[PDB]
């Protein structure tokens, strides 16, 4: 589609989680 | 006549940031310098200051880039609400962006970043992208937002920084029916909040190297310039891309950021690279000439600087404040004593490349 274009100016679909070594915990998507 | 910002060390160190291309590398406008696991990636080496996300949500929409992505693709949303800043939440129950800058060097101590820039970058790239089932990492790394008023660090979830046309985005609840409201990049100097925009390779390496090694402010009382027959001789308006008068310094400011010419790497019509390149300096001065104000911008990388009372020379990636020009080179200046008169005479030292005038009596 034309989401071919937006992939194409920076979007990108997020994973649910992080991890962060600084806080040392997992974040998720509520 | 050799070009001393070329040979000193404390004027080749200066002239060394003005070399956007080299010391950035990557788009400024729009910055995707790099792409990671299909994707285009935020990835230019210098902080952006000013840099903010202009959205044309609808007027009900708080219409902030700053608020929480929106967190579950909704339907009766369209426009999607919300901002960038990544919205997941620790297990402490905390939100993973913003985060202070105190929380952040109580955490990382003494071995961490000095500047809180750096510290933000870095918990961006800190940051690990993970899925809960199917235990999956990914090394693609999101550009972080730092706020210098109230000093917290937001790592944003969109690497986005333009949309563009009503095949793809709504401006202003129009075309309703889209689920993207456009957005595009502003260089803003409000006092309410203090912007700095960068990608999460800024923390690649030293993140403290920025503060040495990039563009970070605007230069006062100076003009950009090539070396020409042993003197610093200013671009002038003939080669620049554009001269427009303009009303105010911090205009000048602005429209270098957002002119038509400026490295970004945003796709036309295809992942454009801009590897730096473009109209990304400029500068304003008063024409003696009709004495109209002009911002004038260029393409040509600088290696020198032509001081000149009241001037302004900015750059697309830098900060609307103004700041000096090295006056002398510590390692190498003579201190120059002035004859002694009244058996006092003024001397003259090269603290900090800055010329402090010491009075001293000889006898």
């Amino acid at each position: 589609d034309i989401a071919q274009f937006l992939t194409d100016s920076g979007m990108k679909a997020i994973e649910d989680c992080s991890w962060n070594p600084i806080m040392q915990q997992m974040a998720c998507v509520v | 006549g050799q070009n001393p910002w070329a040979t000193t060390t404390a004027f080749a160190d200066f002239m060394k940031r003005f070399n956007i291309p080299q010391v950035h590398g990557s788009g400024i406008f729009v910055d995707l310098g790099r792409d990671t696991e299909g994707y285009r990636e935020v990835g230019g080496k210098c902080p952006v200051f000013g840099k903010a996300i202009q959205m044309h949500q609808p007027a009900e929409y708080s219409n902030n880039f700053l608020d929480d992505a929106p967190t579950s693709n909704d339907a009766s949303k369209k426009p999607l609400p919300g901002g960038f800043n990544n919205p997941q939440v620790y297990t402490s129950g905390q939100k993973f962006s913003p985060i202070d800058d105190s929380l952040l060097q109580e955490r990382l101590g003494t071995a961490g970043p000095k500047t809180a820039i750096g510290r933000c970058a870095l918990y961006a790239y800190s940051t690990i992208a993970v899925n809960p089932s199917t235990n999956y990492t990914s090394t693609y790394k999101y550009p972080f937002v730092y706020d210098a008023v109230s000093r917290k660090c937001y790592v944003l979830s969109v690497s986005a920084q333009l949309l563009k046309g009503e095949k793809y985005c709504s401006v202003n609840g129009t075309p309703s029916g889209l689920t993207w409201a456009c957005f595009e990049p502003v260089k803003e100097k409000s006092s309410a909040r203090a912007l700095v925009y960068g990608s999460a390779f800024v923390a690649e390496g030293n993140p403290d190297a920025w503060q040495s090694a990039c563009p970070n402010d605007a230069v006062k009382d100076a003009l950009f310039g090539k070396w020409e027959d042993g003197q610093c001789v200013p671009f002038d308006t003939k080669t620049s891309v554009q001269s427009d008068q303009a009303t105010n310094k911090e205009e000048c400011w602005k429209r270098v950021f957002a002119n038509p010419l400026v490295a970004s790497d945003a796709p036309t019509t295809s992942s454009p690279k801009s590897g730096g390149f473009g109209a990304n300096w400029a500068n304003f001065y008063l024409e003696k000439e009709s004495g109209e104000t002009i911002c004038a911008i260029f393409d040509q990388v600088p290696d020198c600087f032509a001081p000149i009372t009241g001037a302004v020379a900015y750059t697309a990636l830098g900060s609307s404040t103004e700041v000096n020009l090295p006056q002398c080179d510590s390692a190498s200046f003579i201190p120059i004593e002035g004859p002694c008169n009244n058996c006092v005479q003024v001397v003259t030292e090269c603290v900090g490349n800055q010329f402090d005038q010491t009075s001293k009596a000889c006898c």
